[PDB]
Order: C-alpha cells, then sequence, then structure tokens
C-alpha cells in the first residue's frame, strides 16, 4: 500500500488512507473511533496551523534581529518586553480582548464541527455559502479561501493538504525543538543556529552544559 | 478507544476523578484564599 | 501556443483566450474560472497603473532631477493637503465604482449618468475612451499586457532600487553603467554559511513612518 | 543440516518443541550466534589493530593512547586526545545510524522480504533478503557473487572464525582487566619471556 | 554490459549493455527503476565532462603558471590582469557570480527541459531556424557536433570511460592538494624524486589548507574532506 512511518509494519487498521498526511502512525490506537479521529484531524491541523504561524513569527525576526537591521527580542523575552513598553495597554484587558475573539472564532468552529455547514445559515451578518466548510478542518469559501486554491482541481487540493499537514508537523516539531533548545542554552534559536554554524564541532547539544550534566 | 474509555467510564474511575477535581479545586480555593471561616 | 516555459506544457484551466496567456500559472491561482475573471481585470488595472507609475518616474528624472521620486511628496506645491486627498479620494471613488459596476452588471455601466457607450468587453472601455486604434484588437491587447508587465517588474525595480541606493532609476543606470562589476546586488550583498552582509538603505526610517521594505530580510 | 554443528548443546537450548514464542527459539538463537559472530570479527580485529599499527610506525599515533579501552569507549581507563567530534556526539549520530541499520534488519527478520518494498532513495532493490535473515546476500551484501558452490563451506568458517574472534574478544577483556595493557603488549610480553609473563606471573 | 566490473559477478537484469560503459556495476541499486537510471545516466554524463575540462585545466594552469595553486586560483591577487572596470579595474567577484549564474541558469534550465521531454527545446528560441539533432539523451549535436564525430557507441565508450577516470582524478587531485598543499605535478615530482620518504604514508594526517580565508572583507570558512590536522 502507501508509504508507511516504520516500513515493513502493517499500518494501524483504521487508517485507511483517505486522510492527509495518513502514513499508517497510530501505535496507540487513539483514532480507533472515527468520530474522536474525525476530532483528532481537527485538534491536529489547528495545532499545526498555529505552529506554522507562531514559527514564522519566531524565526523571521530573529532572522532579521540576527542581521542587526532591528532589535526585535527573542520569542521567550517578548511579553514582557511588550508590557514594560505598554503601560496604558494592561495584560488583563489584553487577555478578556483575546478571550472574547477566540471565544467567538473557536465557537463557529465548534458548532460547525457538531453541525456541519450550520454556520451557513446567514446569522453572522449575512454570511451564507463562506461558511459552509468543504470538509473536516477544511472551511474554504471565500472568505478562509480568497484565492481559491481548493476549488480549482482535486489533485491540487490533495497536493495542497499534503504540504500543509507535512509543514505544520514540521513546525511542531519545531516549536518542541525552540523550547528544548531555549531551555539548554538561555538563547534563541536563530543565536543558536548562528552558533552552530560558526563553530559545529564544538556547538552541540553535548556541549551546553544540561543536556549531558556531567 | 472506545473499550477503554469505556473502563475510564467505571465507577471507580469516574470516582477518582471527580473527587481528585473537587478534592483539588478544594486545595487551591485554600490555597490562593488561605484560612477562610466566615462569609 | 508560445509559454512561458517551451516545451512544457500549460495548465488546463488556462485555454488561451486571455491575452498574453502563455499558460504561466504554477500556483494554480486562477484555476477558478471567476477568480480568473476577477483577477484579469486586476492585471489589467496594475499594469496600466504601472505604465503610467513608470511613465511619470521617468520624466520626473528627466525633468526635475534635484527632485527624488521618493520624496516627490514633500516638494509638492499645510493643511490643503487634506482637501486634495478629498477630491482624489471622491473622483477615484466615482469612477472605480463605474469601472466595478462594469465588471458586476455587463452594460449596466454602459450609458452617461448626465445626458451613450457602446456594447464592449468586460475590461476594455472602448467608445470615448477608444478614439484611435492603430492597429488591431488581439495584438493591441497583447502589446498592452506585455507593456504593463513590463512596466509593474520596472515599479518594483524602482521602488528597490531606491531603497538600497536613495537614487532615482535613470542615476541608478548611470551608476550601473559607469561600474559594471561592482553596482549589482551580487556585487554589495552576500550570504554565506556564517556571515552576511546586508546593504544599509539610505532611505530615513520615518519623516510620518517610511520603513524599508523587509530591510531585514535583505540579502 | 546447520553449519558448524558439532552437537554441542549440553542446556538443550535449540530443542525446538514448546520453544516457538520469545527469543530462545531456534531461528533466533542461530541468527544471533551469526551476528555475535560478525560483531566479534571486527572487534577482534579491531580491538588490537591501531596497537599493532602503533607499535610498527606505521599511525603515528603512540601505542598506548590507541589501546582500545583507552581510546574513548571507557572513559575511566582513559581518553584519546581530541577527536574531530567529542565523544557523546559521536555517539548521538552512531545511535541513529545504527538504529537505521538495526531497525530494518530487525524488520526483515520479523517480515522477511518486507524491506525491499518502501522507497528508500532506491537502496530498497538491494534490501529484499533471501528470506534467511543471517545470510540476506542480493547485490551488496554479497556483490563479489562469492560461495556458488561452497556456500555451505563458507558459512562454517564464517561461524568458526566468529566463534573464536568471540573467545579472543573475551580474552581482550579478561586480560585488560587483569594486566591493564593492551593486548599486543600482552602478547609481546608472553614471546619475550613466557616463564615470567603468564596468567599466573599477572595474578 | 559484457565485460563485468569483476570476476564471477552478474549484471543487473536492467544493466544488459544497452547504455555505453556498461560494466554491471550497481551495489546499491539505484539505478533499477528506468526513470532514476536515465537521471542518473544524464548526471553522470554532465559530472565527467565537467571532470574532464576539470583536469584538463588544472593540469595546464600548472604548466602555463605553476606559481599558482589551483586551489588558491579564486583569490583576487591570484587571477590574470584584466580589466573589470570601474576606477582601477580591480575585479569584484559578485559580478563574476552573477555573469556565470545567469548564463549557466539559462543553459541548464535548457538541458533540464531536454531532459524532462525528449526534443522538446530542440529548437532555437529566437533565431528559428537553427535546430539541434539530438539522437540520445544527453548528445545533443549539431552546433555541438561540428566536426561529425558521432561508430556513435564506441566513441560514447571512449567518452564515458575517459570521463570515469577524469573524476577519479579529479578526487586525487583534492585530495593531494589538501594533504600537501601543492598542486599535482608537483605531487608527481615530489613521488618521482623520494618515492619512499614521501608517499600518502607521510601526507594523509595533513590538512595543509587553511581554517579559513578572506576574500575582500568576507570570510569564508574553509574544510578538508577529512579531519587532518
Ligand atoms: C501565532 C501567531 C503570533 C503570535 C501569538 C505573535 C505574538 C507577538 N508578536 Mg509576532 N508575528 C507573527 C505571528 C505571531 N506573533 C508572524 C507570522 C510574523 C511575521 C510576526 C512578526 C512580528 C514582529 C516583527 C514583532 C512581533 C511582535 C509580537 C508581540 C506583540 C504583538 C503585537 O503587538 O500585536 C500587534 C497588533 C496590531 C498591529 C493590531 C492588530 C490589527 C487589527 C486589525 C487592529 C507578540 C508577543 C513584536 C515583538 O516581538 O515585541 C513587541 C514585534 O516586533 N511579531
Ligand atoms: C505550508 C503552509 C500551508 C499550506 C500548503 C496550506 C494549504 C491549504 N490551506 Mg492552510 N493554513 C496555514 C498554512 C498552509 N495551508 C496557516 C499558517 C494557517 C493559519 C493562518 C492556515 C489556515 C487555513 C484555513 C482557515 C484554510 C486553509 C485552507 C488551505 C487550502 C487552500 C489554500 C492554499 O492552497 O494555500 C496554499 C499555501 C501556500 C501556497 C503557501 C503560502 C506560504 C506563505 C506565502 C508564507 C507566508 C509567510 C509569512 C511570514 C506568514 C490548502 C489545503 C482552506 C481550506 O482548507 O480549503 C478547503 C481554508 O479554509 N488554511
Ligand atoms: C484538578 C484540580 C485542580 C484545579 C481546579 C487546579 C487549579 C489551579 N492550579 Mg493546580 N494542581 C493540581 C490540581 C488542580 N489545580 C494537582 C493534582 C497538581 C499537582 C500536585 C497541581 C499543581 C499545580 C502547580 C504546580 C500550579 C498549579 C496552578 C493552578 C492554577 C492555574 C492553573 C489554578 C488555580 C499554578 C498556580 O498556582 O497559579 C499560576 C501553578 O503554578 N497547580
Ligand atoms: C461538617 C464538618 C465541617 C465544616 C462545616 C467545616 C468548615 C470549614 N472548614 Mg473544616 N474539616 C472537617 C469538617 C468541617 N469543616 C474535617 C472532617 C476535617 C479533617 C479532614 C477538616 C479540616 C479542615 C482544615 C485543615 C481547614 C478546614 C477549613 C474549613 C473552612 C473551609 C472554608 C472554605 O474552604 O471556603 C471556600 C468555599 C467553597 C469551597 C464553596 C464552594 C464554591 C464553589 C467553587 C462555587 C470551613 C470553615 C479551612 C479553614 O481555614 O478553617 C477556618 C482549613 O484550613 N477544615
Ligand atoms: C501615476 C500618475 C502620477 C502620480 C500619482 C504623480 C505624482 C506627482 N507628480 Mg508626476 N507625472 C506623471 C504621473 C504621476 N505623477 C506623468 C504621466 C507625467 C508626465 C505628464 C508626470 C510629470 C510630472 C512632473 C514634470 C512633476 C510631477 C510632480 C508630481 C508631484 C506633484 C504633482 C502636482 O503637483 O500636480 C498639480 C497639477 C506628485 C508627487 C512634480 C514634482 O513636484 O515632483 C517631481 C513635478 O515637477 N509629475
Ligand atoms: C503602451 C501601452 C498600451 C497599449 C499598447 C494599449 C492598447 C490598447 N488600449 Mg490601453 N491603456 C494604457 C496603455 C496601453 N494601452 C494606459 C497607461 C491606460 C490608462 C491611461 C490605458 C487605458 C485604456 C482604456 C480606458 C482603453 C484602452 C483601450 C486600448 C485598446 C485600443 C486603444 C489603442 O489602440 O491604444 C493605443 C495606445 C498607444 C499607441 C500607446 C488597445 C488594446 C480601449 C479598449 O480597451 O478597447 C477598445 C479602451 O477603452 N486603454
Ligand atoms: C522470575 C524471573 C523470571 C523467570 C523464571 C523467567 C522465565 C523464562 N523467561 Mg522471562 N523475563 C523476566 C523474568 C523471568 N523469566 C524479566 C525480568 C524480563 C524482562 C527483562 C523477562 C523477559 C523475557 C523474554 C523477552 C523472554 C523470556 C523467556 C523466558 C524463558 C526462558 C528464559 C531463559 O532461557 O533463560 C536464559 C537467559 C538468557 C539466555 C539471557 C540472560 C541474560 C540476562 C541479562 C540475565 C523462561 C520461561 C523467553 C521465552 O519466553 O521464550 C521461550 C523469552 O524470549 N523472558
Ligand atoms: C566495530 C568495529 C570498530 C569500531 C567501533 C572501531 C573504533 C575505533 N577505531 Mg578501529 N578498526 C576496526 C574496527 C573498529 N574500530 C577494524 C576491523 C580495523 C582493522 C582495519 C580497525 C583499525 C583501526 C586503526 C588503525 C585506528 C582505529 C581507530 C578507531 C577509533 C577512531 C575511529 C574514527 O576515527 O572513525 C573515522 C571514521 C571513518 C573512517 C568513516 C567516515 C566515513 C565518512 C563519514 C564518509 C566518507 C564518504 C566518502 C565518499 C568516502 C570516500 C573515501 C574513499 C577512499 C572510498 C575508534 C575507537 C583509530 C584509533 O585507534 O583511535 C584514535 C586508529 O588509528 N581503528
Ligand atoms: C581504520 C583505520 C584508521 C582510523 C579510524 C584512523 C584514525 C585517525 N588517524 Mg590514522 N592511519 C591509518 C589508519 C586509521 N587511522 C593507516 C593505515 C595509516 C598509515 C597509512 C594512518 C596514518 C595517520 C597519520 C599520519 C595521522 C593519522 C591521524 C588519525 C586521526 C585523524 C584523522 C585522520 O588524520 O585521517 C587520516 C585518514 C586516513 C589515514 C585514511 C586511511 C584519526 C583518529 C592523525 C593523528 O594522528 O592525529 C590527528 C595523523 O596525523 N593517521
Ligand atoms: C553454545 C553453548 C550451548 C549450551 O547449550 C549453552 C552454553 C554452554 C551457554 C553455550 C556456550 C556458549 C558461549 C561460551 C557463549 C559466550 C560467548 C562469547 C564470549 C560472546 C561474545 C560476543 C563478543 C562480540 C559481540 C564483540 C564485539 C566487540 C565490539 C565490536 C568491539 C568494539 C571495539 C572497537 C573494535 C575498538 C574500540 O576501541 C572500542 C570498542 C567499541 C569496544
Amino acid at each position: 500500500d502507501r508509504q508507511v512511518w516504520f516500513p515493513g509494519n502493517a499500518p494501524a487498521p483504521h487508517l485507511d488512507g483517505s486522510l492527509p498526511g495518513d502514513f499508517g502512525f497510530d501505535p496507540l490506537s487513539l483514532g480507533s473511533d472515527p468520530q474522536l479521529l474525525k476530532w483528532f484531524q481537527q485538534a491536529e491541523l489547528v495545532h499545526g496551523r498555529t505552529a506554522m504561524t507562531a514559527v514564522a513569527g519566531i524565526l523571521f525576526p530573529a532572522v532579521a534581529t540576527k542581521a542587526g537591521v532591528v532589535n526585535i527580542p527573542q520569542w521567550y523575552d517578548a511579553g514582557s518586553v511588550w508590557v514594560q513598553n505598554n503601560p496604558n495597554f494592561p495584560f488583563a484587558a489584553l487577555l478578556f480582548i483575546q478571550i472574547i475573539l477566540t471565544g467567538w472564532v473557536e465557537t463557529k468552529r465548534w458548532l460547525d464541527f457538531k453541525n456541519p455547514g450550520s454556520q451557513a445559515d446567514g446569522s453572522f451578518l449575512g454570511v451564507t455559502d463562506d461558511f459552509k466548510g468543504v470538509a473536516n478542518g477544511y472551511p474554504g469559501g471565500k472568505l478562509f479561501d480568497p484565492f481559491g486554491l481548493s476549488r480549482g482541481s482535486e489533485g491540487q487540493l490533495q497536493k495542497y493538504q499534503e504540504n500543509e499537514i507535512k509543514n505544520g508537523r514540521l513546525a511542531m516539531v519545531a516549536f518542541l525543538g525552540f523550547i528544548a533548545q531555549h531551555a539548554a542554552t538561555g538563547k534563541g534559536p536563530i543565536d543558536n543556529l548562528a552558533d552552530h554554524l560558526a563553530n559545529p564541532t564544538a556547538v552541540t547539544f553535548a556541549t551546553n552544559g544540561v543536556s549531558l550534566p556531567f | 478507544m472506545k473499550n477503554f474509555t469505556t473502563y475510564l467510564s467505571t465507577a471507580p474511575v469516574v470516582a477518582l476523578i471527580w473527587f481528585t477535581f473537587t478534592a483539588g479545586l478544594l486545595i487551591e480555593i485554600n490555597r490562593f484564599f488561605p484560612d477562610p471561616l466566615v462569609f | 501556443r508560445a509559454l512561458w516555459l517551451p516545451g512544457g506544457d500549460a495548465p488546463a484551466h488556462l485555454d488561451g483566450s486571455l491575452p498574453g496567456d502563455f499558460g504561466f500559472d504554477p500556483l494554480g491561482l486562477g484555476a477558478d474560472p471567476e477568480r480568473l475573471a476577477w483577477f484579469a481585470e486586476s492585471e489589467r488595472v496594475h499594469a496600466r497603473w504601472a505604465m503610467l507609475a513608470v511613465a511619470g518616474i521617468a520624466v520626473q528624472e528627466v525633468v526635475r532631477p534635484d527632485v527624488f521620486w521618493y520624496e516627490a511628496a514633500l516638494k509638492s506645491p499645510p493643511a490643503a493637503i487634506l482637501g486634495l486627498v478629498a477630491f482624489e479620494l471622491f473622483a477615484m471613488h466615482f469612477v472605480e465604482v463605474r469601472r466595478a459596476y462594469d465588471f458586476k452588471n455587463p452594460g449596466s455601466q454602459d450609458q452617461d449618468p448626465i445626458f451613450k457607450l457602446p456594447k464592449h468587453e468586460v475590461g476594455y472601455p472602448g467608445g470615448i475612451f477608444a478614439p484611435v486604434i492603430p492597429g488591431d484588437l488581439a495584438e493591441l491587447k497583447l502589446k498592452e499586457i506585455k507593456n504593463g508587465r513590463l512596466a509593474m517588474l520596472a515599479f518594483a525595480g524602482f521602488v528597490m532600487q531606491a531603497q538600497v541606493t536613495g537614487k532615482g532609476p535613470l542615476a541608478s543606470l548611470g551608476d550601473h553603467l559607469s561600474n559594471p562589476i561592482g553596482t549589482t546586488i551580487f556585487s554589495k550583498a552576500v550570504v554565506i554559511p556564517g556571515q552576511a552582509i546586508v546593504p544599509p538603505c539610505m532611505i530615513p526610517s520615518s519623516v510620518i513612518p517610511t520603513p524599508c521594505f523587509l530591510s531585514g530580510l535583505w540579502p | 543440516a546447520l553449519p558448524a554443528d558439532y552437537g554441542f548443546d549440553p542446556l538443550g537450548l535449540l530443542d525446538p518443541e514448546g520453544k516457538g514464542a520469545g527469543f530462545v527459539s531456534p531461528a533466533w538463537l542461530q541468527y544471533s550466534e551469526v551476528i555475535h559472530a560478525r560483531w566479534a570479527m571486527l572487534g577482534a580485529a579491531g580491538c588490537i589493530a591501531p596497537e599493532i599499527l602503533a607499535t610498527a610506525g606505521v599511525i603515528p599515533q603512540t601505542p598506548d593512547e590507541v589501546i582500545w579501552f583507552k581510546s574513548g569507549v571507557i572513559p575511566p581507563a582513559g581518553v584519546y586526545d581530541k577527536y574531530w567530534l567529542d565523544p557523546y556526539s559521536l555517539f548521538f549520530i552512531e545511535v541513529i545510524l545504527v538504529q537505521f541499520a538495526e531497525l530494518r534488519r530487525w524488520q526483515d527478520f520479523r517480515n522477511p522480504g518486507s524491506q525491499g518494498k518502501q522507497y528508500f532513495l532506491g537502496l530498497e532493490e538491494v534490501l529484499k533478503g533471501s528470506g534467511d535473515p543471517s545470510y540476506p546476500g542480493g547485490q551488496f551484501f554479497n556483490l563479489f557473487n562469492l560461495g556458488k558452490s561452497d556456500l555451505k563451506e563458507l558459512k562454517t568458517k564464517e561461524l568458526k572464525n566468529g566463534r573464536l574472534a568471540m573467545l579472543a574478544v573475551f580474552g581482550y577483556g579478561a586480560q585488560a582487566v587483569i594486566t591493564a595493557e593492551g593486548p599486543f603488549k600482552n602478547l609481546t610480553d608472553h614471546l619475550s619471556d613466557p616463564t615470567g609473563h603468564n596468567i599466573l606471573t599477572n595474578f | 554490459g559484457r565485460r563485468l566490473w569483476a570476476p564471477g559477478v552478474e549484471a543487473p537484469s536492467y544493466l544488459n549493455g544497452e547504455l555505453a560503459g556498461d560494466y554491471g556495476w550497481d551495489p546499491l541499486g539505484l539505478g533499477a527503476k528506468p526513470e532514476a537510471l536515465k537521471w542518473y545516466r544524464q548526471a553522470e554524463l554532465v559530472h565527467a565532462r565537467w571532470a574532464m575540462l576539470a583536469v584538463a585545466g588544472i593540469l595546464a594552469q600548472e604548466i602555463v603558471k605553476p606559481g599558482v595553486f589551483f586551489y588558491n586560483a579564486g583569490l583576487p591577487e591570484n587571477l590574470p590582469g584584466i580589466n573589470f572596470g570601474g576606477p582601477e579595474g580591480k575585479v569584484n567577484l559578485g559580478g563574476l557570480l552573477a555573469w556565470e549564474f545567469l548564463l549557466f541558469h539559462w543553459v541548464e534550465v535548457r538541458r533540464w527541459q531536454d531532459i524532462k521531454k525528449k526534443d522538446s527545446v530542440n529548437q532555437d528560441p529566437i533565431f528559428k531556424g537553427n535546430k539541434v539533432p539530438n539522437p540520445e539523451l544527453g548528445y545533443p549535436g549539431g552546433i555541438f557536433d561540428p566536426f561529425g564525430f558521432s561508430n556513435f557507441k564506441e566513441v560514447q565508450t571512449k567518452e564515458i570511460k575517459n570521463g570515469r577516470l577524469a573524476m577519479v582524478a579529479f578526487v586525487g587531485f583534492i585530495i593531494q592538494a589538501q594533504a600537501t598543499g601543492q598542486g599535482p605535478l608537483a605531487n608527481l615530482g615530489a613521488h618521482l624524486a623520494n618515492p619512499f620518504g614521501n608517499n600518502i604514508t607521510k601526507n594523509i594526517g595533513t590538512c595543509a589548507i587553511p581554517s579559513s580565508v578572506d576574500v575582500q572583507g568576507i570570510t569564508i570558512p574553509l574544510t578538508c574532506l577529512w579531519p587532518g590536522h
């Protein structure tokens, strides 16, 4: 069949290859129930898209900071620097705004998961077709896909779905690496990459001092 | 996963989860608001 | 059909009906029909706007060589700027919604609303807008879209050359002609693993904020 | 039937009945003897070759520092001064690469022929095995096409040299513990003065 | 193939002597698929020809200019004295990269389109009368074969065998230059002078190339092909 995560091992039987990024990986059989599997598919998509946006917003400012053009703080310090620089914007007001905005959009996504296409009735400002949804985790329409890259052809949509899920998983793993590298070095990730590029046989996890506490 | 969630729905597992939640809630209330005698 | 990559294959959704169609759509941005029509209108208006802009910047560099086109709004012939913005917004709003409802309802915006326009193609007005045609329709359409795409590329070059040099386009061309080996972007910008040389942007940070466009990602 | 079959199984471990599941099955035990044998031949050659070449001046490193147990494998017994990479980063690389090799080999054992199906940069052509886990063969593992008619004799020679190498590696360990010198240093002391340098004098 | 790379071995079923220089040699089975085999044939052809030009250019550079290391030929002071324009005429290496980058982007994209679809870019884009014949893949001909030297198979075999020799020799050139610090003909002279006292056993442990060099303001890091000291 398709390529699997562990060659020579049969894929998990509840995974049939229809979902994007199906390499048959479910050794704990967490997706045995199909409805729970759809829920976990939406979980994976939300996690991967959030990870991709966050990894972009860490990497590109850190690359620009490393060049010396700007002085954007590292990702683990940015909240502190923002609060120190914004005394007329309290933390709780920002948190309240974020919670109500994400609550609105996430409750709309949740209610579409419970009842697919039920946000298409025109209750939110007359929007009907753009909130119907194409598939589970893939809204589409003229608002979420204004360039129409999902409505061109089927194979193009499957290609872009594969690109999305693989880059999302890579960005999730990269954010895990960001956390681990900051805990081990106390620096940013582009600082880590530059230190490794300057002297790679000396700049390794084995010489940061915490991965090997000997 | 269905059989596993059915096991997690057995009476002692539900009792463990619910009482862990209730005891943790009481403990954290008394940590954040120490020594409440009166309203 | 002549293709952007000869010996290659054009995408299926680009049949060749539109002028200047060479089967260039690797992202599939025009694979929807209504999106293809809207993007055709957008490419037309972008082409004409950049065409006028490239001509105007070249003339301003030729005619007034003491004025940087980037800072040409400082030297424009103090609260009267708000009224001119109002006049521009009103006139642009009127003509743009006329064009937009020509797109949405073809032929509905084909009559003078004060005292008429012939039946035409969407995005190709004709009538009083086309008094003289020294050529054929498809040929001049191909010339219009080709010159327009060249002008769009040229305006992107004008902007980024103004950022990296602080000078006008023909001055930059003269600097390239003086020293062709030490004036290219390859000559001044180098990134290798472990060391990056990023040229500075001579345009100030603010005057009104005036940021250099993605200067932190320059090579 | 089996190569190098002397009938020596005093603990009846290769008995087939009842030993169906697990690692005490006959197939796993013959396979494990072969794997131990080949690793032991690499080790028995490799734990004394740097010492021999350093004593003879072929390599410039001193014979004391290229002794197998002082070169970095047991840092309490010594560390070699400045490889191109530190030993723990080398061990990280070793874990990744050797896990790739060993897990692919294991998947050939549990599922014979399965490592020739999925794409592996075209390498899956030569990784189908033969149905015999100890002897995969093919265009790489037997790239010189040896053993056209004496494959059983070559299997016997491989197992005999492997058992000798296994005993030699055990001797390397025992002599390292007893004498704290290299195996070639031990051989040259036994050669130079046989009565005055042996296990009775080292005890 | 027919004469194989070793006695007793067998050729793979996909290597039966169709291509030139078929010795039945594929221990890793990389050319088992026809598309991959065709791609690696194109890669081997261009690798062999670049190594041919490289070996013939390194060897001729030592005859004309023995005092300039071919390894150190990239430094600006090791260039020939020619006028690159500007206020002084000194090189920049930015435009030197730029010319080659544009020209090779054009010619290699033309070759790549030829590889993807056979006989698809045979026709001259500007002056449409010109046409390249291209009998097989990697052999365009026409302007590329003016003297018409294409037994095609025998001279193909000569090309691929001399090319494989050139690649092996270029690896020898690079490793010898890194280990000794001298060009290949100086290595030949040194081996001829003191054979037993100057060979690979006296030079393999040293990397004579410096760990970094500075090229007009940018510092390129350098490394040998093995951990020499
Ligand atoms: C299980 C087998 C085994 C293991 C774990 C070791 C381990 C070790 N050996 Mg032995 N050794 C062995 C078997 C082994 N040896 C055998 C069988 C012999 C007899 C031939 C030797 C003879 C020997 C000598 C003479 C020396 C060692 C040394 C060492 C040490 C350094 C290793 C090193 O630097 O790697 C180097 C890594 C490589 C050689 C492989 C790198 C390959 C790169 C990544 C890719 C190359 C690709 C490229 C295209 C190749 C083209 C080359 C061309 C010619 C084809 C280390 C303790 C040295 C020493 O004792 O410690 C200081 C030393 O001087 N070993
Ligand atoms: C058969 C019989 C039958 C019955 O029934 C029962 C009984 C009796 C039980 C049996 C008996 C038996 C035998 C005796 C067993 C033992 C063995 C051997 C010793 C093993 C090894 C085994 C051994 C082997 C693995 C090995 C290998 C080695 C290694 C590679 C090494 C390596 C090295 C190198 C080189 C060098 C460096 O520097 C370091 C190191 C890293 C260190």
